[PDB]
């Protein structure tokens, strides 16, 4: 299963 | 199943009452007492080869004393086989 | 283990030689 | 802890290049097969494979480094650096511990990447402060990857 | 103190990494390497040995681990069998460290 | 045997004697290899020396000796004689050495089983399978499989609850173990996996059984083995419809591309061309993509038994139907346009649930099921209801023979099925109309649709008759 | 040419040893041979499967014998259940004690281990056919019953060497003693033949 890559928006602040 | 019927005693305390009951049970039942004791013994016999050991040993004894006090069909061959199967347990 | 834990954050690149 | 059978299937399905490595800090191992990467928790008795196959060219190095402070959300515990023959790719990582005692690993995209150039990348190391240094088997040069949160008209997010 | 750990035929070692927190008994060189002092403050170091067939976990053994294991072999022996094993520890670690290990195991 | 102790010397001086005893017995069977145990009836001289020797052995009261002999019998492989001792002494000796070696544990378990102590054997085998001893995955699979069997049968003196709990732990661990074994095998054999990695995979998977999380993340998902991912979601009671369907979608697409590729290679062989370097030709027409896809669905279905959460028919049937349309897996290539429906019916999906879903597909007009392609949706419904009718008719005949009156669970037909066929006729009337006024010229499917109408009417008739009382009078003679 | 199947061999064996049809046979034929002859010589060769195939092609003719035979082939130690064993024996004893089909007689009391006194001399004319006929009739724990101890003792005590060595063929008696577990008798006996001393000493060593 290809790993779900959550978005940049959550990753980097602010 | 055989335990429910309370036909063959398995604890020494029940021997007195079970022995008295045999006297007034239909001869169609007393006839098959020989095969019942052996099957029940062979049942305990098999379960032994698989505390619990004391419990089976105690029940083994019970069947013998019952059969000893009961005059029934083929009591000769049956009472002997019952005693042998109890010796192998120990 | 019969309990699954997905963790795409820090894996090991299956398509590369090792460091 | 044996390598999962699915990794053996991929490894023996390798056309040109394969590689194994360790993320001992978080109890994870990884295997790269050509342009594909697979991570898994080796402490788990029947692990699931975290697959990452976005890469277009052969992977030549992989490493898990600390993040640059004040860049990512606090829940991002590490940065995953994936070097290929064409580019280096940064992925956000969150290795949060689980009730069983083995980190739960989830990956985040970053839009942070740079073209490799002419020098092979076979070694990646990270500093306490998140600095990323690169080297390889082409020469003795040492490169560094910079990255920042803000996009600028005169400067990219990753250099 | 050294030892040889054998890997089976076909095991090619690839990488070895620390799985526990970095060791440190002090914050400066003097005192830094005192394994004895931290026997009960931080778990023994463990190391993941990655091969082409799997990951092997290697664990550092402390004095108390050695002392307990050695005594476990003296359970079935004489009064003089313990004294002999204990004298090995005294000759290496000194009497205080050895008796402190016995207290800890106890 | 505490090292540093000074009884070792005493033990060594006995071991030198015991070894020499091994040589004697060894040379005995050697000297008399081929010699008969009986000649003309009575025993030979070679036989009597065998008995006289082995007598001295069984006549001993040296205990360290008998321990050394049990170990020796095990070594030489003589399960013949050791399992035939009888004595508990050997059982008690094994009970200490069991949690230590696989070979010894197997002997212990063999003793228990012949004594109808199946539960105790299942306990030893299970613990061994969970242990950190050096045991291969396949051996752990055998241990669990045996424990499962032994815990599923009665053992006297032990409660049903205690048996079931063990039988259940063995069943779960065995399921996970088989998954792990499928992975390992596939990964090692995979041409697209670098050798360097395979050795690493073999190290972490050919040992103690791993958690389902690891198997998924570190292996099954990395290598895109979606079928095994699905089996893992099943074994984990994974409640997540969206991920499950995403995995189904990836499995279908992956399989389609692979079938397409194989048919291409074949077409090149039958045309004279050369295949890519290192491509084993196909000496025979491989299956069309929809045939290989449905093969994948069957293999999984049989492995999980349809009662799983990885077979939400309300989501999975529309997706497969979607695939059929969007990839021309229909009459154009010689396939049965109803193949998706056939697939799930044979698989054992109840007829009522099928029609129920198909209704939802027709009402919502989603994804590709729109415009005049609803012609196809109507055809599937016609085929499903037709099979349902046939089923009801046979179950009626069935219950007239073997007599009685019953019918639980099975959904039973309502007026809703009749209404559904009415709407289906309307949809067809609408599609035909739209088709007659298309830009460029009328549609070519005029009679095709006229036929479907007749079929649908026929079915509404039948269904109307059943609903109207012919279903309560099925066990009656006409 | 290839060893043919035990069925086709037996069929190609009946052709020779009975060229013309015996008028006393029963239950018709099967592919040109009496059904009971095929069953006997198939059991004699030891291929019960080949014999059961013969039964399957004569289901209508053989009556209830099918369910009985199918049990014999299943049950180990070549013995039937006491209940079913009783059903067939009484039937045979009822009106088939003297049937004009000797092969029918033989099969029935080979399956039921009955009529131990009747040596079925019509079909078992050789010595090995007798041994085999009886070892299929011995029993283990009162009337119409024979045990190995009785049979082994009955043979040499009543019919000693004299009976089995009149044809001046020594091995015939040896096989009788050896195939009945009387190894010491056979060894001493064969050890007296001055031409077979070597062989009797060694068969003693093997047993030793």
């Amino acid at each position: 299963r290809k790993a779900k890559l959550l978005p940049m928006e959550e990753a980097l602040l602010p | 199943i055989i335990e429910r019927l309370k036909l063959v005693p398995l604890n020494q305390e029940s021997v007195e009452e079970r022995v008295a009951a045999f006297r007034n049970f239909s001869d169609e039942i007393r006839h098959n007492l020989s095969e019942v004791l052996l099957a029940t013994m062979n049942i305990l016999f098999t379960q032994f080869k698989r505390d619990r050991d004391s419990q089976l040993r105690s029940q083994a004894r019970t069947l013998i004393t019952f059969a000893g006090m009961i005059p029934y069909r083929t009591s000769g061959d049956t009472n002997a086989r019952l005693v042998q199967m109890e010796v192998l347990m120990n | 283990h019969k309990k699954l834990v997905i963790n795409k954050d820090m894996r090991t690149d299956l398509f590369s030689p090792p460091n | 802890h044996n390598i999962p059978d699915k990794v053996f299937e991929h490894l023996n399905a390798g056309e040109v290049f394969t590689k194994l490595g360790l993320f001992a800090e978080i109890g994870y191992a990884w295997a790269s097969i050509d342009s594909s990467l697979f991570l898994w928790d080796y402490t788990h008795p029947n692990p699931e494979l975290i697959g990452y196959e976005e890469a277009t060219h052969t992977i030549t190095a992989v490493a898990l480094v600390p993040p640059k402070p004040g860049v990512f959300v606090k829940t991002i515990t590490h940065v995953l650096v994936v070097a290929t023959t064409s580019e280096i790719i940064l992925l956000g990582v969150s290795a949060t511990p689980t009730p069983s005692g083995s980190k739960s690993l989830t990956l985040y995209s970053t839009r942070m990447s740079v073209h490799r150039g002419g020098s092979d990348v076979s070694f990646i190391v990270g500093t306490k402060d998140g600095r990323i240094f690169l080297g390889g088997e082409s020469d003795t040069d040492i490169h560094e990857i910079f990255y920042q949160q803000e996009e600028r008209w005169f400067s990219s997010r990753c250099g | 103190q050294g030892t040889w750990i054998e890997l089976e035929n076909g095991n090619r070692t690839i990488e070895i990494g620390l799985t526990t927190a970095p060791f440190a008994a002090a914050k400066q060189p003097l005192g830094f390497g005192n394994e004895l002092a931290v026997q009960f403050d931080q778990v023994p170091g463990e190391f993941a040995v990655l091969t082409n067939t799997g990951v092997h976990i290697v664990r550092r053994r402390r004095l108390v681990d050695i002392f307990a294991k050695a005594l476990g072999n003296c359970v079935s022996a004489s009064d003089d069998a313990l004294e002999r094993e204990v004298r090995k520890f005294i000759n290496q670690y000194g009497r205080v460290e050895t008796i402190a290990a016995a207290l800890a195991v106890a | 045997k505490p090292a540093n102790d000074s009884r070792k010397k005493a033990f060594d001086e006995r071991k030198i004697c015991y070894n020499l005893i091994h040589q004697v017995l060894d040379k005995l069977e050697s000297d008399f290899a081929g010699e008969p145990e009986l000649v003309d009836g009575r025993p030979t001289l070679a036989a009597t020396k065998r008995m006289e020797a082995y007598n001295v052995v069984n006549d001993s009261s040296d205990e360290v000796f008998h321990f050394d002999m049990y170990e020796w019998y095990i070594e030489k492989g003589w399960t013949d004689r050791i399992l035939s001792i009888d004595s508990p002494h050997v059982i008690t000796y094994l009970q200490r050495l069991a949690e230590t070696d696989f070979r010894h544990a197997e002997l212990l378990c063999r003793f228990y089983t012949t004594r109808s102590r199946f539960f105790e054997a299942a306990q030893v085998q299970t613990n061994l399978a969970k242990s950190d001893l050096n045991i291969s995955l396949k051996d752990r699979i055998i241990l669990l499989s045996r424990a499962k069997g032994n815990a599923s049968v009665n053992t006297i003196g032990i409660s049903r609850q205690q048996q079931q709990q063990l039988n259940h732990e063995a069943s779960e661990l065995l399921e996970i173990a088989h998954i792990q074994d499928d992975l390992l095998e596939r990964l090692v054999a995979d041409p697209r996996i670098p050798e360097e990695r395979k050795a690493e995979i073999e190290e972490f998977l050919d040992g103690p059984i791993r958690t389902l999380t690891d198997l998924f993340n570190d292996y099954a998902d990395q290598a895109n083995y979606y079928d095994l991912c699905l089996l893992i979601f099943h074994a984990a009671d994974f409640h997540n419809p969206r991920t499950i369907m995403d995995t189904w979608n990836n499995l279908i697409n992956q399989s389609h591309f692979e079938a397409e590729q194989r048919r291409e290679y074949w077409e090149i062989v039958q045309a004279g061309g050369d295949l890519p370097a290192g491509v084993i030709a196909p000496i025979a027409e491989p299956p069309l993509p929809y045939v290989y896809v449905s093969q994948q669905i069957q293999l999984i279905a049989h492995r999980t038994s349809l009662d799983s959460l990885i077979f939400p028919v309300n989501s999975l049937l529309p997706v497969v139907c979607a695939y059929a349309i969007n990839n021309g897996q229909d009459a154009s290539i010689g396939a049965d346009p109803c193949w998706p429906i056939q697939l799930f019916l044979n698989l054992g999906v109840p007829h009522a649930l099928m029609v129920q879903v198909l209704e939802n597909v027709l009402d919502t007009q989603e994804a590709p099921f729109t415009g005049r392609r609803r012609k196809l949706v109507v055809q599937w419904i016609a085929m499903a209801v037709d099979m349902w009718v046939r089923e009801v008719e046979r179950r009626g005949a069935m219950a007239a023979a073997a007599a009685s009156g019953a019918s639980g669970s099975e959904a039973v037909m309502g007026s809703w099925v009749s209404e559904l066929l009415g709407r289906a006729d309307q949809v067809l009337t609408q599609i035909a109309g739209t088709g007659a006024t298309l830009r460029g010229g009328a549609a070519s499917d005029a009679e095709e649709i006229a036929s479907l109408r007749r079929t649908v009417k026929g079915l509404k008739r039948s269904v109307d008759m059943l609903l109207g009382g012919e279903m309560a009078r099925m066990s009656f003679f006409r | 040419g290839g060893v043919p199947g035990t069925y086709q061999l037996v069929r190609s064996f009946l052709n020779i040893k009975l060229p013309a049809p015996l008028p006393g046979l029963q239950d018709g034929e099967v592919e040109g041979h009496p059904v009971w002859a095929l069953i006997y010589y198939c059991m004699r060769c030891g291929d019960l499967l080949a014999a059961s195939q013969v039964v399957n092609r004569a289901q209508h003719q053989l009556g209830e014998f099918k369910t009985w035979f199918q049990e014999y082939m299943n049950s180990k130690d070549r013995r039937l259940s006491p209940a079913t064993e009783n059903k067939l024996r009484l039937h045979y004893r009822r009106a088939l004690r003297n049937n004009t089909d000797p092969y029918k007689r033989a099969v029935y009391c080979i399956i039921g281990r009955c009529d131990v006194t009747d040596n079925q001399s019509e079909v078992a004319d050789k010595t090995e056919d007798y041994l085999w006929l009886k070892l299929n009739q011995v029993c283990f724990d009162p009337q119409d019953r024979l045990t190995l101890s009785q049979f082994q003792k009955q043979l040499l005590e009543d019919y000693g060497e004299s009976h089995f060595t009149v044809n001046q063929q020594p091995f015939l008696y040896f096989q009788v003693l050896f195939l009945t577990a009387q190894f010491e008798a056979a060894v001493a006996f064969l050890f007296r033949m001055e031409r077979l001393r070597c062989h009797a000493v060694h068969v003693a060593l093997v047993l030793f």
